């Protein structure tokens, strides 16, 4: 699994449990345009749903503040993910990229609970989310895989 | 820069993550 699939397949599982029983269409699409082979219910998204949620409790309000501040001062929603990502990740810590990870679970739960975001701003999020995760995939794997990290180490 | 304090504040978290997990 790459971590688009799996931060893709976390984003998923976390509106199955927080949501009013719809996927929201741009999660459906990025499924359709992933291709996601890793399902929510696979036991290494459960036990990642576990660590980033309880991160996103210990950080809950410093995650709305930013999150509010992002997405209140963007006007290129996508492109600015991508900036973020670059401004954490630089030179790779265990610590920032789960950081970096339960940051976009909690941006797309806010941005899928509130039925009145624009599609838009939810679309470009989740893309610029996706996109942006890919640059951990070469960190990720010289520690041989997500599911290796959480079963093990 | 709203993008750079993000950026750090979210840095900050995953220093703090690292050595919570360390206990």
């Amino acid at each position: 699994y790459s971590t688009r699939e799996i931060l893709l397949a976390l984003c998923i599982r976390d509106s199955r449990v927080h949501g009013n029983g719809t996927l929201h269409p741009v999660l459906e699409l990025a499924a359709r345009e992933t291709p996601l082979r890793l399902s929510p219910e696979d036991t290494v998204v459960l036990r990642y749903h576990v660590l980033l949620e309880e991160i996103i409790e210990r950080n809950s309000e410093t995650f709305t503040e930013t999150w509010n501040r992002f997405i209140t001062h963007t006007e290129h929603v996508d492109l600015d993910f991508n900036s973020v990502f670059l401004e954490i990740f630089h030179r790779p810590s265990l610590g920032r990229a789960l950081a970096w990870m339960a940051w976009c679970m909690h941006a797309c739960r806010t941005l899928c609970c509130n039925q009145s975001t624009p599609y838009y701003v939810v679309d470009l999020s989740v893309r610029g989310m996706l996109e942006a995760s890919e640059g951990l995939d070469g960190w990720i794997h010289q520690q041989g895989g997500w599911s290796t990290l959480i079963e093990d180490n | 820069s709203t993008m750079g304090q993000v950026g750090r504040q979210l840095a900050i978290i995953g220093d703090d993550i690292n050595r919570r997990y360390d206990s």
